[PDB]
Formats: C-alpha cells, structure tokens, sequence
C-alpha cells in the first residue's frame, strides 16, 4: 500500500481555508490518521479515523472523505498551524505514511 | 507375326528396320524423335527393339490410324518409349515391356512440345478408348510407367522399382522429366466416365504410385477401383509411397491390398483421398515398419487439417476391412486417419500397436464433420511403450449400448447404398470403447458446434456403461463444445481410468452427470472442469458417485446462476477432492442434497460470486479429510453460507481446517478439527448452532466493515481438548467487534482463551449477551474502542480459570470495562482487570458480580471520569480473594459491595477514593491510600463496616485542594481488634484534615490519628465519635 | 501526562550496533503497544515495527526484519530497540510511539538522532 499526497507544499494567508488532500493507492475504508509534525520534531495525532478529532485538537481541524480520497481542513489558519501534515493509512500491513505537506504562510 | 506398319520418322534422326519377320528394330540417334505409325501392333513372339544412344534417349510412337494398339509380344528398349494411340492400347497376356521409361497415353501430344522436352498430354482421344494392360510392364531402376487415358485397366503386373507409377484418368496430364527420371506428374481435368481399375499387381518399391481419377459425373458410380495388390515398400516418402485420389466426384471402392511396409526402417505413407471412399471386406491397407509404423490417411489428414489432401465427403469402412500401421519389432506405432465432411461409417479394424520390444503405441483418428458411425475395433496398445490413442470427433456424439444398430454393410446392401446415412446422431458402440479401455488404449472424444441453425449443438451423451476390467493404465477424455450429459456408469476394476470430461476451450455448454451415473476409476483421476481457461461450464450432479480410490477428483467450472450444483445423494472418495467454481448471480458452489466427500488427504472448495454466494452448502453434507479448506469471495452475498433449517454440515479433519472469505456465515455445523481456523476479511463471520471441537489451537479471525458484528457466536459449543481458542474481531462500523450471544461454552482446559475485539468509532469492542460459560486454564479478553465500550459483559457470563483471568480495554469516551450483568469470574491463582479511558469510566461494575480468586488486581485511568467504579442502587459486587487485593486508579468509588480479602490495598492518585454502603472484611492489613487534587474527598467512608480480624487498618489521605483529606461520615465501623488503626490526613490550603461526622465506632488495639493542615482543622470530630482501644489512643495535628 | 521518553543523540561508525530505549510513563505500560517509526532525511516517514508489552508480541517490517530487533522490560516500563550493521543510509531520526489499535499513534517520543 502506497500513500499519495498533493501538494507537497502549500502557501496561504492567515485565516485562509486550507485543504490538504490525501489520495490513496486504493480504497482503505477509513483507516486514516492525520498526524501533524511541528517543525521542531514533535509529532501528534490530530484526526484519528477519517473524521474523528483527537483530545488536544482545536475545532478548526476537520476531515472527510471515503474510499480512495481524503482531505484534512484547517478552517482558520493561525501561525500555530505551520507544520508538516503526514496522512497515514493503517488498513493493510505494513503501515505506511504520506509524503508530508508543509503549510507555509504567505 | 504382326509388326507395326506405316512407320515414318517425322522429327529427329532414326532408322526403322525389320531384320526378321519376328524381329523389328529401331535405331535412335537424336535425343528426341517422333514416329507416326499407321498401326502399332506387336504379335505373339514378335519383338520391337529400340536402339537408342542413352537411357535418357526419347522415342515417341504416335498412332495416326488403324484401331486399338494390339501388343502381345515383347517390347524392349534401352531408353524411354512413349506410345500414343487415340483409339486405345491393349497389352495381352504374356506381353512384356522393358524400357528405361514408358508412357502409354490416349491423349495426343504436339510434336513441337515433344522435341522441346515438354511432355504434356491432352485431347485428341477417341471417345471410350481405354488402355488395358494384362501383360507385364517393367522398367529399369529409376524408370517410370504412366498410363493416362479415359479408362485405364491393369489386369497384369506393373513393376517400377525406385521410380514412379502413375495411372491417371484426366483430360490433361503433364509429365516432368529430368536426367532420364520422372520427378513430378500434373494431373488435371475431369472427363466423362473416368475410371482407373487395377485388378493386377503394381510394385513400386522405394518409389511412388499415383492412381488419380478425375471424373465429370459419376454421382455414385465407381471412379476408382483397386482390387489387386499395390506395393510401395521402402523408406517413408513425405509425398506418400502410395497416393490415391478420387477427384471431386465418384466413389473410390477399394477391395485390394495396399502395402507400404519397411522391414528395416519406418513404413511408408499411404494417402487415399476423394469424394466417396469405401474400403471393401478384403481391403488390407498396411503401413507397418520395422523401426516404426508409417502413416495412413483415408479421406484427409489429421482432423482434416492437412492442406495437401482433399477432404472426403463420405468414408465407409465395411466390417472386416483392415488398416494396419503397427510397428513390427521395435518403434512407435504409426498414424491411421479416417476423416469425412458429411458421414463416416467405420466397422473395420485398425492396428496402431507399438514395437513389441520397445516403442509407444500409434494414434488413430476416426472423425467426421457430420454424422459418425464408429463401430469397429482399434488396437494401439504397446507391449513396452505408452498406450496409443483412439480419437473421435463428430458434430454431436451419443454413446450407445452394443452394436445392434441395424447397420448396413453386407446384408441387404446393394452397391454404394452405404453412402446414404440413416442413423441420425453420431452413435458409438460402448462395446468398442469397452474393448479399447480393456486393451490398454486411450479414448478421446471431441465435438465442435456447426453453423447456427442446426440441432448439432456439439453435445456428448453417454447412453451406455463404459467399463475397463483389464489392461494397463489408460485415459478417456470427452471434450465437447456442447453438453457432457452422462447417464451411465463409467467403471474400471483393473488398472487406472483417468476420466477427463472437459468442455471445449470456447465452450458455452455445461456438464451434467445424473441418473446415478457412478464413475469408478480404481485409482484414476477425474477432471470434469478444464483448469484455468475461464471455460464457462456448469457441473450439475444428481445421485452421481465419483469413486477415485487412490486418484484425485478435480471439478472446475463457472456458472452465472450456478457454478457447480450438487443434488441428491453424492459420494466422492479420493486422495484429494478439489472443487473450483465461479458465478456472477447464482451460487458458485451449491450443495443441495446429501454430499459425502470422503477424502484421504485434501478437500479444497473455491468460489467467487459478485452477487450470489461463493460457497453455499445447505444439504446434509459430510466432508471428512485430513485438510479441508473452503475459500470464497463475495461482494454482495456470502462467501461461505452453510445455513439450512434442516440440513446439517459435518466436517471431520484429522489434521486441520482453514476457511477464508469476505463473510463466513457458518451454521448448524458439527466440526471436528485438528487446528481449526477461520479468516474473514470484509464482513466478519458468524458461528451459530454449531459444536466446533478441535484437538488443538483454534484461530477465529474476522473483520467487518458493516454494522454486522465481527465474530458473532450464538448457541456455539467450541472446545479445545489440548489447545487454545484465539478469536480476533474488528468492527469498523457501528457494529460490535466481537459479540457473544446465547448458550456459548468455550473449553481450553490445557490452553488459553484470547478474545480480541477492536472497535472503531461508535463500535463497541467485545460483547456478552445471554449465558456465556467460558472455561479455560487462562482467559484473556482484550478490547479497544473510541466511543463505545472496549469490553462489556452485559449478559450473564461464567468464567472458570485454573490459572488466571485478564481483561484489558482502552476507551476514548465510552467505558473500557463495563459489567452490567451477572458475571461470575472464578479463578484459582490470579484475576487482573486493567482499563484506561479519557472521558468515560475505566472499570464500571454495575450488575450483581462475583469475582472469586486468590489474587485480584484492578487498575484503570480516567482523565475526567471514574477509573474504578463499582456502584449500582441495586447491584451488589462481591469480591472473594484469599490473598492480596489491589485497586489502583485516579478515582475509586466502591458502593453496595461486599469484599472479603487476605490483604487489601487501594491507591487513588488524582481524584481520591470513596467507599460507601460496603462491607469490607480483610484478615490482614487493609491499607487504603488516596491523594486528591480536587474538591472531592480524599478518603470518603460512609455506612461502611470495615473489619480486620488479625491485621491493621491503614488510611492515608492527602488533599492538595480544599477537599476533605480523610472524611468519615455516617455509620462507619472499624474493627481491628488485633492490630492498629492509623488514619493520616494531609490537607492543604483551607482543606481540613481528618473529619468525623455521623456515628463512627473505631474499635482496635491501638488507635492512631495523624493530621496536617494549614488553615483547616487538622482533626475535626464533629458528630458522634466512639474510639475504643485496649492499649492507647494517639492524635496529632497542626 | 502521558510521556514517551527516549535516549539522547547516538552516533557510531557505520557497521556498529545501537540499542535505542523508549521509556514510558503516565499510563498503564501493559495497556498499549509501543511503535517504532523512522523519519528518513527529507524522504517521508516509514514504519519499522511494534512490540506489545503485554506479551512481547512483535510485528516487523520486512525491510527492517534483519536490521532491527525489539526487546521489552515491563519492570522499567521500557521498550528497547536493537539494531545491527548500521550504515550512513539509515542515519535518521527514530521515533517510538504509543499504539493502541484503534487510536494508533496518539503520543510520540521526543526522537533521538542516529548519525551513522
Ligand atoms: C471393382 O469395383 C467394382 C464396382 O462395382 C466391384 O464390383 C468389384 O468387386 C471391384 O473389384
Ligand atoms: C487384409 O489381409 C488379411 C490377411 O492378409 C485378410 O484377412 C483381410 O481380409 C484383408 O482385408
Ligand atoms: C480388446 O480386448 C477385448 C477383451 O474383452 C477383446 O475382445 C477385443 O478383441 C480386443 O479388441
Ligand atoms: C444438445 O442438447 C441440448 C440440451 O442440453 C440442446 O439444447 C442442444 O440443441 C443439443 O445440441
Ligand atoms: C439417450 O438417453 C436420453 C435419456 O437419458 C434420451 O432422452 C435420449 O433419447 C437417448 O438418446
Ligand atoms: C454397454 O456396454 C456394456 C459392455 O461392457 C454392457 O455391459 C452394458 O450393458 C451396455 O449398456
Ligand atoms: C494419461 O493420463 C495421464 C495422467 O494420469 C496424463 O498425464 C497422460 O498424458 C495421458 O496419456
Ligand atoms: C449445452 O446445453 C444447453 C442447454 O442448457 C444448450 O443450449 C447448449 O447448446 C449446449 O452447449
Ligand atoms: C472405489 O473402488 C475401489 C476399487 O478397487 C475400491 O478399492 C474402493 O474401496 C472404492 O472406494
Ligand atoms: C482435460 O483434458 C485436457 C486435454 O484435452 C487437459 O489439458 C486438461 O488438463 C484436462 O482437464
Ligand atoms: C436423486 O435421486 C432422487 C430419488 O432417488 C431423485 O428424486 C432426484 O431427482 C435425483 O437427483
Ligand atoms: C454409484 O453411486 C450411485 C449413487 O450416486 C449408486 O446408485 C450406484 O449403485 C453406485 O455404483
Ligand atoms: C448454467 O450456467 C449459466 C451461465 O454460464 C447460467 O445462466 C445457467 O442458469 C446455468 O444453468
Ligand atoms: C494429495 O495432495 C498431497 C499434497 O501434498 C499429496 O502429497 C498427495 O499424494 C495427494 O494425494
Ligand atoms: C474463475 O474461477 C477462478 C478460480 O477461483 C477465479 O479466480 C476467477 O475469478 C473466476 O473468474
Ligand atoms: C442453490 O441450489 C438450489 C437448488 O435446490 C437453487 O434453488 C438455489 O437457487 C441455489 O442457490
Ligand atoms: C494438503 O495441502 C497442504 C498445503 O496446504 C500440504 O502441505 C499437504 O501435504 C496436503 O495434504
Ligand atoms: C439431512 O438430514 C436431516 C435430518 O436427518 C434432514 O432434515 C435434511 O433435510 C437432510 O438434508
Ligand atoms: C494435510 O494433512 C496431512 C495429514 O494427512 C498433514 O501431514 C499435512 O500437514 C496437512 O497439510
Ligand atoms: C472425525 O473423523 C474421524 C475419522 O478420522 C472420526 O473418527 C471422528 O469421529 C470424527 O470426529
Ligand atoms: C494445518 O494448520 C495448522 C495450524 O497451525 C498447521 O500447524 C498444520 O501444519 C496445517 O497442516
Ligand atoms: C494440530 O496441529 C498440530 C501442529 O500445529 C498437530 O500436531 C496436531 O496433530 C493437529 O491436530
Ligand atoms: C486473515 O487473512 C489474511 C490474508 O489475507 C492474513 O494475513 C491474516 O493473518 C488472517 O487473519
Ligand atoms: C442458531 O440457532 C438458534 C436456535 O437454535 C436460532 O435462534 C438462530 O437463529 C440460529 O442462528
Ligand atoms: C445452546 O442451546 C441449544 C439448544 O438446542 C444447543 O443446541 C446449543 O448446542 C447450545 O449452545
Ligand atoms: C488481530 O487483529 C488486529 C487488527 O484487527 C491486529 O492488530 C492484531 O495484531 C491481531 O492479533
Ligand atoms: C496462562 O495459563 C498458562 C497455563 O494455563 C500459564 O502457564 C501462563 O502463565 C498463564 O499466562
Ligand atoms: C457502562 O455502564 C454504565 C452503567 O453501569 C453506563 O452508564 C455507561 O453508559 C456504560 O458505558
Ligand atoms: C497474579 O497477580 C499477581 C500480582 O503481582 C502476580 O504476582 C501473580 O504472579 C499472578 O498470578
Ligand atoms: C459509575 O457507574 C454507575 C453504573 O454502575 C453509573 O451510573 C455512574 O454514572 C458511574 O459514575
Ligand atoms: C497473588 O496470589 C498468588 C497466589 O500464590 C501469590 O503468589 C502472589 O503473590 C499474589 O500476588
Ligand atoms: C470467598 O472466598 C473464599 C476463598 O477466598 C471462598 O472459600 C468462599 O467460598 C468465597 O465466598
Ligand atoms: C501481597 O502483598 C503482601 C505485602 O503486603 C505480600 O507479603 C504477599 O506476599 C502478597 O501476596
Ligand atoms: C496478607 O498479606 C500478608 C503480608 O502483608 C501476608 O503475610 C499474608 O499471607 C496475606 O494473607
Ligand atoms: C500508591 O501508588 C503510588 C504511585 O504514585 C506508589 O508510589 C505507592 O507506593 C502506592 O502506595
Ligand atoms: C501515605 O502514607 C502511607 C502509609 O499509610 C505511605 O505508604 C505513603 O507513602 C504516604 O503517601
Ligand atoms: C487491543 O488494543 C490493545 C491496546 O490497549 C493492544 O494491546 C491489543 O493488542 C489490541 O488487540
Ligand atoms: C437420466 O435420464 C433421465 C431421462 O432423460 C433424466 O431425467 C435424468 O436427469 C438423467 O440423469
């Protein structure tokens, strides 16, 4: 199972509707986690399952999708969000990860 | 004496002399010359001698008058002699011709062509003129003899060793010569009343014989007739040692013997082509060979696909007729072919036996594009080599019993009336094929659908028993383009009978074995499918027994409405029974009646259906074998559904079982296995009303993507005499990851139990309803969920562990371990319940629960709720532990409980602990520790009656927030008559220390109170307090 | 709070071996399995293997099957990652993660630098 991310990098403005699509090599039902890695190196889990928030997750983060396409959306962009968002599948062994999408401001 | 008269040299240079009355001499000087004669007649005792410069020297005697040439004397020449007489030529008895090459033709040849060495003969003949040879015509080695006429007859003998003998009946005949020999002959042009008859002997050893007759009419009249002996012994010439041709019209009635044998090497090639070819009773076409048999073709090549041989319209083989291509000493047998495009009636004998001292058997094909009547005998056996093959091919073929089919060969048979077929449908006597299997020869039967509009769909119908009670290993393959309707046993007592009821590669038909058509193979294989060609073929079966003894039974086929269907009472005994089926809308495998698939080694059922069921067994089917594996894939239906309100599925594995599928819905089954293992990967599985007993490990793994429960067990008794049951359920939808229901009992007396349930989203984890009596030497229940419960035993559950019980859960918002029902977890050595949660409770015992063991260890963590919560306004929790009890968590709330213990230990680290309305007895120490960081009480006891028979009660509360460090209220009773009571309370901020209200009776030997508070009361005994001590009472505070 | 403490920076010559430690606190150590994820330099993340402290059951990625080995000590609440035959290519940042089954990697370690 191979994961696909696009775009590999994104630039936008404060509070702009941000969308990081994450397409899969096949239908993985909903076995998707949205890890956010801050530039320092701390890696969290933001949306386990396709759309299911984690504990330390502000309401701005919200996903959707099914089958082969999935997206993670940050409704209001604030400079805390600047990070790389590895979308991870876990339907089929071995587990794999996305290519990373750095969210740069403009 | 009568010598030719009127001789006149027209071209070339030569002299004609008559030195005697009986001797006539011609002197040839030039290479080519034509001599025209008023009459060319040789009387008895007269000699016509040619004196020519070489053996390639050419002399032509064209008759330009008189009548038919009358040659009774001897004609001798050192070169080539060509005689042309439009009136015909006759060679009487005793006449002898001996030249280096001789041509007798009724067709005139132009002089210009002759001097230019262009030997073509056409036209100019008298109507009805014939060339009749009753004497002896011989040539030197490498010579040739040609008789081209409207009609040619040879009642004498013809001998051209090492050359070519050609008898043609055509308008135009073209002869190609080179270096004094004959290389090729071109025969073309139909003529009226054409015929070439040979009642004598023709020998062309190491050469070739061509008997071509091209007729204009003869709808049923004899166009070619060889009743004598034709011999072309020698090496196997690829052009054929003997070649016959009947043209496009007429009947080739052959009654004599054709010989192309080779005592020292490979036999010759005999080809007989025409429109209608009949071989009489005395026909003896032989192509044997010392080092291997030759080849024989009657009406065409193999399968009629040889482009060098014309395909006959009808070929009839009268009874007693014989074609022999068998090897004589050592070598492989040859090929004998009988092909026709309309109708083949075969009654003769064909020999394709291999060499006695070595070599494989030959191959025989008796095939007709239309109607086939194969009733004769064939022999392609081998004394040392592999068996031969008797191949058949017709439009549609139906096996019949015996040979009493009112055949028309010799009795009430006018001449050439056998060319009118009467028995529609290509009947074949089972007696013939019975002998073929009995004599160690394979049988192969094919069909092929004709053009649309005919009833000849290409079917096979066995309407007679096929037996093999003698002989070595043989094969029998029936591959039709239509149906394989079998309605008669195919048995074999001696040897092996490998049956292959294949369908055609592009077949669109099906295979039906019904009417109790048992197939016994005495160790032979049965392959009713094809294997991998995606050949759409249904395999319907009804009361058919497939006994393979020591062979392997493989059925394959794809049926949109039913891949392979089983009905009635079926029995299938074999070393390996491999069923493979596919479907689109119907059941890929559908066993409806009783199916007893007794196997010694391996049973394998495979299916795949888009909408229907892959494997759908509803009958009283019994499947006993060492290893049975049912693999199925279904997108809309069931991979493995065995549901039946009356039918029961019995499985007996001496070694192990494996079932795989998108959804495995087993039901009403009785399975004995060595190492059973399911694996569902799409829609979970279901075990209902089964009694699955296995000697060793059982591995029920299933994942469901739908609301249906993953591992759904209901009224199932699953036992492991020596192994462990490991179940692994996973539900990604609002279903339950593992759901236990109804009277389920699990026995792992010498092993483990591991029920793992991974919920997702709203999915609950493991579920328990009804009465579940899990007995094992080790029980472990693992669950994981987010909003639902990681582990829940709502229904009555009984667990008896000889060693220990372990429950583990992890719930994001729901309850990790929830016991809202009568749970009786008896165990000998240990019991541990571990949980963890964020919003909900970690451990939440609600119903009437009893947890008996020597060692109980509860633990849980909750961010905002209660970790260890044992409370219900009705439910009563009883804990019976001989040895230590440990409870650790952030919040411990014990209510309506009745605990007995050897030792006891709480530990609250975040939210403190509360004990209320409980009766806690513990012989030795009852150390209770609790640290709270919120306004809740540190150690909150109310209406609790705690007893220490031989031990010491120890409480130690710390409240960093403004809650009560250690608050006792109401009817608290503490008996520690043989030990010490020590309650330590550390408050902070405005928090009090040890607060006593209500009515507290603290009885003990030594009573010690300790408090530490900043702004609150270190010790505050507000209500009624009563402390009775036998040694001393100590209180301190700040 | 639930923490995943690891070792500091580890540097060895290529062809050496290093045993990485993942120390866990603030949660039931035998209630979740520990994961192991490598962040290759400027190429995306990748999964190595996991070991469940409840029974030391391990699943290994085939690429690291002969490259990594996992050991667990329940007493110290620690999972140890063993390595062999290191090269400069494997020089990356190695993360240990707390894996449940449905919650997956809800907490990651601080990460150690393995320069080889
Ligand atoms: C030659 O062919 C004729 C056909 O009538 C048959 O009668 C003779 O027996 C055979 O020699
Ligand atoms: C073939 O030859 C045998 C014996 O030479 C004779 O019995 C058959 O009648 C003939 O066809
Ligand atoms: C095949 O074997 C049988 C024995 O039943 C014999 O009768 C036939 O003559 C031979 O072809
Ligand atoms: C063979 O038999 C079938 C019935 O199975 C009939 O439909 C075809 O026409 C015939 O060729
Ligand atoms: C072969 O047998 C079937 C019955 O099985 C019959 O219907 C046909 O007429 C016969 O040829
Ligand atoms: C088919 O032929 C066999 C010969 O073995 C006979 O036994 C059966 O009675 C007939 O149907
Ligand atoms: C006879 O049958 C075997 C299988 O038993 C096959 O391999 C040979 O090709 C056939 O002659
Ligand atoms: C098989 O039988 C069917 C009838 O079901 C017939 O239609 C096909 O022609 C034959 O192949
Ligand atoms: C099948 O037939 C064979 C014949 O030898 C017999 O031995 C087996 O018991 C039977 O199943
Ligand atoms: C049926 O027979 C064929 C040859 O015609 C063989 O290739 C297949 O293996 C068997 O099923
Ligand atoms: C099996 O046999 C029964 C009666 O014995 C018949 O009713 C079914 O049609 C056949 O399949
Ligand atoms: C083969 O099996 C059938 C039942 O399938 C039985 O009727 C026959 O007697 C047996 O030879
Ligand atoms: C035989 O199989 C065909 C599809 O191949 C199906 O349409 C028929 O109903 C079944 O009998
Ligand atoms: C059935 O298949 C097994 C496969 O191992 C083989 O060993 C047996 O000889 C055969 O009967
Ligand atoms: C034909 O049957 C095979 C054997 O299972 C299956 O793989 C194909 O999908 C089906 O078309
Ligand atoms: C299973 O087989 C039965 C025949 O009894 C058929 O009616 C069903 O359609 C098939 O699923
Ligand atoms: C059954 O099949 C297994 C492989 O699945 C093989 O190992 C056995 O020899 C055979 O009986
Ligand atoms: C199997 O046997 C049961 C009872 O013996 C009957 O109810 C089912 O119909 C048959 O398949
Ligand atoms: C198939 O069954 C045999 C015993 O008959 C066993 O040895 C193999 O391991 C199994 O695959
Ligand atoms: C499974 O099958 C065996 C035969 O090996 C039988 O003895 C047992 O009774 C059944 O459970
Ligand atoms: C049947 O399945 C078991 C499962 O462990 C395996 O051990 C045996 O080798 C195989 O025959
Ligand atoms: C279960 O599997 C084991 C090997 O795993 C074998 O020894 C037993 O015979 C079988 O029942
Ligand atoms: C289910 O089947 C799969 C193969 O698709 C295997 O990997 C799992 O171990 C078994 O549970
Ligand atoms: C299993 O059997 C029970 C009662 O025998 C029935 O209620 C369920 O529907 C079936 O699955
Ligand atoms: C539950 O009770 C039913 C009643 O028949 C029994 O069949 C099952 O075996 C048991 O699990
Ligand atoms: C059971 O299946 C789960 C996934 O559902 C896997 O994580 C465990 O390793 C296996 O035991
Ligand atoms: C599970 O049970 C076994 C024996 O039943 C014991 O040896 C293990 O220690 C316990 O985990
Ligand atoms: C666990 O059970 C309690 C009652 O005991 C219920 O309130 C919760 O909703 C459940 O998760
Ligand atoms: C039960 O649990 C206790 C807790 O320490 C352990 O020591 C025993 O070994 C186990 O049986
Ligand atoms: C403790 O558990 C009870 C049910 O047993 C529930 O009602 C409470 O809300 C919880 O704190
Ligand atoms: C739990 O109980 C057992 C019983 O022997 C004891 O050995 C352990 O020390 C205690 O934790
Ligand atoms: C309480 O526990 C003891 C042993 O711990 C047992 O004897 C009693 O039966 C049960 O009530
Ligand atoms: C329970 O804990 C005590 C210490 O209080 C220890 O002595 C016992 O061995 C164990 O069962
Ligand atoms: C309670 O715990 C003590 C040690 O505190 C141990 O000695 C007794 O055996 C047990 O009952
Ligand atoms: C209570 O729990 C704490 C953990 O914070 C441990 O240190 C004490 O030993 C136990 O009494
Ligand atoms: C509170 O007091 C207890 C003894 O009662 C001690 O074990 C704990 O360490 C302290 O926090
Ligand atoms: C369920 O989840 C737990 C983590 O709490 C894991 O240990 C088990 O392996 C999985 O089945
Ligand atoms: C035997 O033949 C009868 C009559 O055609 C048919 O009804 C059966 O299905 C077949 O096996």
């Amino acid at each position: 199972i191979q994961m696909t991310q696009s775009p590999s990098s994104l630039s936008a403005s404060l509070g702009d509707r941000v969308t990081i699509s994450c397409s899969a090599s096949q239908g993985i039902s909903n076995y998707l986690n949205w890890y956010q890695q801050k530039p320092d190196g701390i890696v969290k889990l933001l949306i386990f399952y396709t759309s299911s928030l984690h504990s330390g997750v502000p309401s701005r983060f919200s996903g959707s999708g099914s089958g082969t396409d999935y997206s993670l959306t940050i409704s209001n962009l604030e400079p805390e969000d600047i990070a790389t968002y590895y979308c991870q599948q876990y339907s089929n062994l071995p587990w794999t990860f996305g290519g990373g999408t750095k969210l740069e401001i403009k | 004496a009568n010598l030719p008269t009127g001789g006149q040299i027209v071209a070339g240079s030569g002299s004609i002399q008559t030195p005697s009355g009986n001797q006539m001499n011609i002197h040839q000087n030039s290479q080519n010359m034509v001599a025209n004669w008023n009459s060319f007649d040789i009387g008895k005792g007269n000699t016509v001698q040619f004196d020519q410069p070489s053996s390639s020297a050419v002399a032509l005697n064209r008759v330009v008058g008189g009548g038919e040439s009358q040659i009774m004397g001897n004609l001798k020449a050192n070169g080539q002699v060509f005689l042309v007489n439009p009136n015909g030529v006759l060679f009487g008895e005793g006449a002898s011709v001996s030249t280096s090459g001789f041509v007798a033709s009724t067709r005139d040849i132009k002089n210009d062509d002759f001097m230019n060495r262009r030997y073509t003969f056409s036209g100019g003949q008298k109507a009805g003129a014939a060339i009749v040879n009753q004497g002896e015509l011989t040539t030197n080695a490498g010579g040739y003899i040609v008789l081209a006429a409207d009609r040619v007859s040879n009642s004498g003998t013809i001998r051209t060793p090492g050359g070519k003998t050609v008898l043609a009946a055509s308008e135009r005949i073209t002869l190609q010569l080179d270096n004094g020999g004959l290389m090729s002959v071109q025969v073309t042009g139909d003529v009226v009343n054409a015929l070439v008859e040979n009642r004598g002997l023709v020998s062309a050893r190491d050469g070739q014989v061509y008997l071509t007759a091209l007729g204009r009419g003869m709808l049923m009249n004899t166009v070619l007739n060889v009743s004598g002996v034709v011999e072309a012994s020698g090496m196997h010439r690829q052009d054929g040692n003997i070649v016959l041709d009947g043209g496009d019209s007429g009947v080739v009635h052959l009654s004599g013997t054709l010989q192309a044998d080779n005592a020292s090497g490979q036999g010759g090639k005999v080809v007989v082509q025409g429109k209608n070819i009949l071989l009489d009773k005395g026909s003896n076409i032989t192509a044997t060979g010392g080092q291997g048999g030759g080849e024989v073709y009657v009406g065409g090549g193999w399968q009629g696909k040889d482009s060098n041989i014309r395909n006959a319209d009808k070929v009839v083989m009268q009874g007693g007729a014989r074609i022999d291509v068998s090897a004589t000493q050592q070598g492989n047998g040859g090929t004998a072919v009988l092909w026709s495009d309309s109708y083949t009636n075969f009654h003769g004998q064909i020999g394709a036996k291999g060499g006695e001292t070595g070599g494989n058997g030959g191959r025989v094909e008796t095939s007709s594009h239309g109607n086939l009547q194969a009733f004769g005998t064939v022999s392609a056996s081998a004394k040392k080599g592999k068996a031969g093959n008797w191949l058949l091919d017709s439009a549609d073929i139906t096996i019949v019993n015996g040979s009493n089919v009112s055949k028309t060969e010799t009795t009430q048979s006018p001449p050439h009336t056998q060319f009118a077929p009467t028995a529609a449908g290509s009947a074949v006597s089972n007696t013939s094929i019975n002998n073929r299997l009995n004599n160690g020869t394979s049988v192969t039967i094919l069909t092929h659908r004709t053009r649309t509009g005919t009833a000849q769909g290409g079917n096979i119908t066995v309407n007679a028993a096929i037996n093999k009670g003698n002989g070595s290993d043989v094969n029998l393959t029936l591959q039709a383009g239509g149906n394989i309707t079998v309605n008669n046993s195919i048995t074999s007592t001696e040897g092996k009978l490998n049956v292959n009821l294949s369908g055609a590669r592009t077949s669109n038909g099906s295979i039906t074995i019904s009417n109790n058509a048992n197939i016994t193979t005495n160790g032979g294989d049965i392959t009713v499918g094809t294997t991998n060609t995606s050949n759409r073929v249904n395999i319907s079966i009804n009361n058919t027994t497939l006994n393979a003894s020591n062979g392997n039974i493989q059925l394959t086929g794809t049926g949109t409405d039913s891949g392979i269907l089983f009905a009635g009472n079926n029995r299938l005994t074999a070393s390996n029974i491999a069923l493979t089926g596919n479907s689109t809308s119907g059941n890929a495998i559908n066993l409806t009646g009783t199916a007893t698939l007794n196997a010694t080694n391996n049973i394998t059922l495979t299916g795949s259906s888009t909408s229907g069921n892959a494997i759908n067994l509803k009958g009283n089917n019994t499947l006993t074998a060492s290893n049975i594996t049912l693999t199925g894939e279904s997108t809309s239906g069931n991979a493995i559904n065995h549901t039946d309100t009356t039918g029961t599925t019995t499985l007996n594995a001496t070694n192990n079982i494996t079932m795989q599928g998108t959804r495995v819905q087993i039901k009403h089954s009785n399975i004995t296995a060595g190492n059973f293992a399911l694996n569902a990967t799409v829609a979970g599985s279901e075990i209902s009303n089964t009694t699955l007993t296995a000697t060793n490990n059982i591995n029920l793994a299933a994942k469901t993507n739908s609301a249906s429960s993953g591992v759904y067990l209901k009224d199932a008794r699953i036992t492991s005499t020596n192994g462990s049951i490991t179940a692994n359920g996973t539900a990604t939808a609002n279903g339950k990851a593992t759901h236990l229901d109804g009277n389920v009992t699990l026995n792992a007396s010498n092993g483990r139990i591991k029920l793992t349930g991974n919920g997702h989203g709203s999915a609950s984890g493991i579920l328990f309803a009804g009465n579940n009596r899990l007995t094992a030497s080790n029980i472990a229940l693992t669950g994981n969920s987010t909003s639902g419960n990681a582990i829940n035993l709502t229904g009555t559950a009984t667990l008896n562990a000889t060693n220990d019980i372990t429950l583990t859960g992890s719930s994001t918002s729901g309850n990790a371990i929830n016991l809202t029902g009568t749970a009786t977890l008896n165990a000998t050595n240990n019991i541990t319940l571990t949980g963890s949660s964020t919003s909900g409770n970690a451990i939440n015992l609600k119903g009437n629960n009893t947890l008996t063991a020597s060692n109980i260890t509860l633990t849980g963590e909750s961010t905002s709720g209660n970790a260890i919560n044992l409370t219900d306004t009705t439910g009563t929790t009883t804990l019976n532990a001989t040895n230590n009890i440990t409870m650790q968590g952030t919040r411990v709330q014990i209510k309506h409980s009745n605990i007995t213990a050897g030792n006891f230990a709480l530990n609250a680290t975040v939210a403190g602990s509360e004990i209320s309305n409980t009766t806690l007895t513990a012989t030795n120490n009852i150390n209770l520790a609790a640290k709270t960081n919120s306004a809740s009480s540190g150690v909150y006891l109310k209406d609790a009656r705690i007893t220490s028979t031989n031990g010491s009660i120890t409480a130690n509360g710390t409240a960093t927030a403004n809650g009560k460090a250690t608050h006792l209220d109401g009817n608290v009773t503490l008996n520690a008559s043989n030990g010490r009571i020590k309650l330590t309370g550390n408050g902070h901020g405005s928090a009090s220390g040890i607060l006593f209200a209500g009515n507290n009776r603290l009885t003990a030997s030594n009573i010690a109170l300790t408090g530490n508070s900043t702004s609150g009361n270190a010790i505050n005994l507000t209500g009624t307090a009563t402390l009775n001590a036998t040694n001393d009472i100590t209180l301190t505070g700040s | 709070e639930v923490q995943l403490q690891q070792s500091g920076a580890e540097l060895v010559r290529p062809g050496s071996s290093v045993k990485l430690s993942c120390k866990a606190s603030g949660y039931i150590f035998t209630n979740y399995w520990i994961h192991w994820v490598r962040q290759r330099p400027i190429q995306g993340l990748e999964w190595i293997g996991n070991i469940d402290p409840s029974e030391s059951e391990t699943h290994y990625n085939q690429n690291f099957k002969d490259k990594a080995t996992l050991t667990v000590d329940k007493s110290s609440s620690t999972v140890y990652m063993h390595l062999s035959s290191l090269t400069s290519e494997d020089s990356s940042v190695y993360y240990c993660a707390r894996g449940t089954a449905v919650v997956d990697f809800d907490y990651w370690g601080q990460g150690t630098t393995l320069t080889v």
